Parts: C-alpha cells; sequence; structure tokens
C-alpha cells in the first residue's frame, strides 16, 4: 500500500 | 456528521453562474474526502468534483470545486442546459460518508411557446365507470398552466399535472394534464378543452365527444 | 464496466428483503462496495459499505444492526440483507464501486448501477390497466402523428413502458408518475412517429404483479 493505499485504509480501517 | 447545503434550489440563466455552499456540522477526514455528485431524475448519481477542488475525469471547466476543513462551494460557470439537475455534497469522516441535502438547479433557456395535443377516452374506458382524458404540452420553456373547460366550465377536480425534466438541449419542458370524472358525467357534455396558457398567450385543443 | 442491483420489490412493514448488486464488465475484487438510497423525491442517503478486500462492513445510523452487507464473490456480486424494515426505508437502492479510477479519484464511487427500488407497506399490489392515446378520429393529421398510452390504478411504481419492444425510442416521453387519492399510481407515456405500415405498441410491465400488457394503438378512435 503507497501513499494514495494508506489513507483510504486508514480511512474505511482495514 | 452533517453537511447543509445551501441553496436548496437555484434559479439561474444560460451561460450565469450559479453558487452552492455546502457546510459540514465537523471537519472532514481530509480534503481529499469531499466531493460533488451531479444527479439528474431517472438517473443514478454523477461524480463531478473529487478532492474537494480536482474536476472528475470526463467533467466540463465549468465545474469549480474549493473548501476546506468544514466549508466547502460549488460553483458552475458558463451553466448550460446540460446542468440542469440536483447536486449533491458528499464528505467522508473515516468509516462513514454524509451526503448533503441537495441543491435543485433549474436553467433558464430560451423561451418556446408550446404545442398542445388533447387525447379522448378510450373506447374502452367508459366500460369501467371511470375517464380519464389526458392533455399533453409539448417542447416549452416558461412554465404553462393548465385549466379544463367541459362546455365551456371550468373545471375545479379530477386535475393533476406531471411534468418532465428539463430537455438537455434546450432547457425545454413536458407536461402532461389529466381529467378524470364520472362515466355518467362524461356522457353529460360534448365538449371537452384543454387550454394552457403562456403568461397571457393560450394554445387551446378540443374534440367533441360524438366525433371521437 | 457495468452494474445491476436486483432485489426490489414491495414488502410489508417488519419483513426481510435481500437486495444483490451484480458486476457485468469488472470485479469486486480489492475494491470498496458502497449503498446509496433516496426516498422518493428526496434526497441520498449513505448507508452501508463493505470492502471486498478482507470483508470489512461499515453501516450508517439508521441501518444500524438491522440490514447486513455481504459480498459473496461466486459470480462476483454484493448483497444487502435487509431485516427489520419500516417506512421509513422505502427508497431506490442504488450501490457505487470505488478504486475504478486511478488516484485519489477512486476513493469516491465511480461506477453507479441504475437502481432497484423497494416499497415498504402493507397496500395489497394491483395490475395497470392500459389504455390507448390516440388523436380523436376527426382531427387534421399530417406526415407524423403522436400515440400514448395511459397505465393507471397501479400499486408498488416500478412500471417499465416501452414501445415496439424497445426498437422506438427516439421522441418517447414518459411522464413521471403520480400517487393519486386512493394511493394508487398513473402515469402515460406517448410517442411521435411518421404514420406508415409499423405496428406502434406500447410494453407495459408491472414486476410487482408480474404483468406484461401490449396496447396497439390506433392512430384514431375510430
Amino acid at each position: 500500500r503507497d501513499k494514495v493505499q494508506k489513507e483510504y485504509a486508514l480511512f474505511y480501517k482495514l | 456528521q452533517v453537511l447543509t447545503q445551501t441553496p436548496s434550489a437555484v434559479s439561474a440563466a444560460v451561460g450565469g453562474t450559479v453558487t452552492i455552499n455546502c457546510q459540514a456540522s465537523q471537519s472532514v477526514y481530509s480534503d481529499n474526502w469531499l466531493g460533488w455528485y451531479q444527479q439528474k431524475p431517472g438517473q443514478p448519481p454523477k461524480l463531478l468534483i473529487y478532492a474537494a477542488s480536482n474536476l472528475a475525469s470526463g467533467v466540463p471547466s465549468r465545474f469549480q470545486g474549493s473548501g476546506s476543513g468544514t466549508q466547502f462551494t460549488l460553483t458552475i460557470s458558463d451553466l448550460q442546459c446540460d446542468d440542469a439537475a440536483t447536486y449533491y455534497c458528499a464528505g467522508g469522516f473515516s468509516p462513514n460518508w454524509a451526503f448533503g441535502g441537495g441543491t435543485g438547479v433549474v436553467v433558464d433557456g430560451d423561451p418556446v411557446a408550446p404545442t398542445v395535443l388533447i387525447f379522448p377516452p378510450a373506447a374502452d374506458q367508459v366500460a369501467t365507470g371511470t375517464v380519464t382524458i389526458v392533455c399533453v404540452a409539448n417542447k416549452y420553456f416558461p412554465d404553462v398552466t393548465v385549466t379544463w373547460e367541459v362546455d365551456g366550465t371550468t373545471q375545479t377536480t379530477g386535475i393533476e399535472n406531471s411534468k418532465t425534466p428539463q430537455n438537455s438541449a434546450d432547457c425545454t419542458y413536458n407536461l402532461s394534464s389529466t381529467l378524470t370524472l364520472t362515466s355518467t358525467q362524461y356522457n353529460s357534455h360534448k365538449e371537452y378543452t384543454c387550454k394552457v396558457t403562456q403568461g397571457t398567450t393560450s394554445v387551446v385543443q378540443s374534440f367533441n365527444r360524438g366525433d371521437c | 464496466q457495468e452494474l445491476v442491483e436486483s432485489g426490489g420489490g414491495l414488502v410489508q412493514p417488519g419483513g426481510s428483503l435481500k437486495l444483490s448488486c451484480k458486476a457485468s464488465g469488472i470485479d469486486f475484487n480489492n475494491c470498496g462496495v458502497t449503498w446509496v438510497r433516496q426516498a422518493p423525491g428526496q434526497g441520498l442517503e449513505w448507508i452501508a459499505y463493505i470492502y471486498t478486500g478482507l470483508g470489512v462492513g461499515h453501516y450508517a445510523s439508521s441501518v444500524e444492526g438491522r440490514f447486513t452487507v455481504s459480498s459473496d464473490n461466486a459470480q462476483n456480486a454484493v448483497f444487502l440483507q435487509m431485516t427489520s424494515l419500516t417506512a421509513s426505508d422505502t427508497a431506490t437502492y442504488f450501490c457505487a464501486r470505488d478504486g475504478v479510477m486511478s488516484g485519489v479519484e477512486g476513493y469516491y464511487f465511480n461506477l453507479w448501477g441504475p437502481g432497484t427500488l423497494v416499497t415498504v407497506s402493507s397496500g395489497q399490489p394491483k395490475a395497470p390497466s392500459v389504455f390507448p392515446l390516440a388523436p380523436c378520429c376527426g382531427d387534421t393529421p399530417s406526415s407524423t402523428v403522436t400515440l400514448g398510452c395511459l397505465v393507471k390504478g397501479y400499486l408498488p411504481e416500478p412500471v417499465t413502458v416501452t414501445w415496439n419492444s424497445g426498437t422506438l425510442t427516439n421522441g418517447v416521453r414518459t411522464f413521471p408518475s403520480v400517487r393519486q387519492s386512493s394511493g394508487l399510481y398513473s402515469l402515460s407515456s406517448v410517442v411521435s412517429v411518421t404514420s406508415s405500415s409499423q405496428p406502434v405498441t406500447c410494453n407495459v410491465a408491472h414486476p410487482a404483479t408480474n404483468t406484461k400488457v401490449d396496447k396497439t394503438v390506433a392512430p384514431s378512435t375510430c
């Protein structure tokens, strides 16, 4: 997970 | 969360500019989680602006997004008839999203006088004891008003109208007016008239019961 | 590159209903699937979310504990199980897919479905009564002519009108339905066609009652 993928995961909490 | 949207409805002319304010009850997770969706009647929403200020792929330059934190603004420039729809702001707040109340955008285009069509009840309508006369106003702008006259008497009940969305090309409307009454009443008269007035100009279309 | 939701229909207050969201052109592998419902004439409402990656689901407070989002990847499709329903749950339910785009735009709902309409109430279904709409037999015609069909007195809205089995679409005007005083809906659909030797028929369908009516509209009332 890169920058765009971590904020996405952190957002929905994966 | 709550994204209070203002205004709830706006009327602007072709080529004009409209502004829609989106106030959030709390700061979004980040400016990368605030977008604007365009929705037209009978269709699913469509992403228009992402990241609070980035033009979505395929969206024209007339749309601009601005704001941050909790105050956001949508600006539509060179307003066209294809922009006639309802716009929503959706903000992300970590686990869940939140949609604004919506803002209907009506686009004032070139005025067009309507054509009127009157439809007598089908042959097998009176058999059901209920008759429904249909009248249609075709391709027109500045909202019209419909009045039903039965042998010169203006009807006050049994009337219900329905208007289609604005045409994506010329802002025009399309309306249908139906007059429902008892089969006993439909036979007690002959002349049924549909009058569609656009300001002070009227378009009349009638039919005689003894001919259809 | 397409999505379709199915399962909507008339349901009683308190009953359950499982909605599905199937893909036809892409897959639900490592992406977010969101559900958004919209009551008739109301605004959009975020309800539930589920990430097909590792089955992470989120639900709005309005559907807290009463609904459930599923992601059975068999025949790539997402589901939405609704338990104790209420009148307020009546709305058109959409499903959207994220990650379709590249970059931050992928966070947002890129691909949407047409939506499936759910009606919660105790009313009893009733199929419509299609009637032809043709000019009075004593009117001046021309190269063209406008014909239509009247669809009145039907419960659970979802009525689909077409002309010539979906082959005649140019110049079709299907007006929005209107809920009458008796609680029954009714709409009309007219079409402008060039007079000739072609069959002009309106195909009225009412999935709630599982009925299909075809009314050949005569060019005149004669």
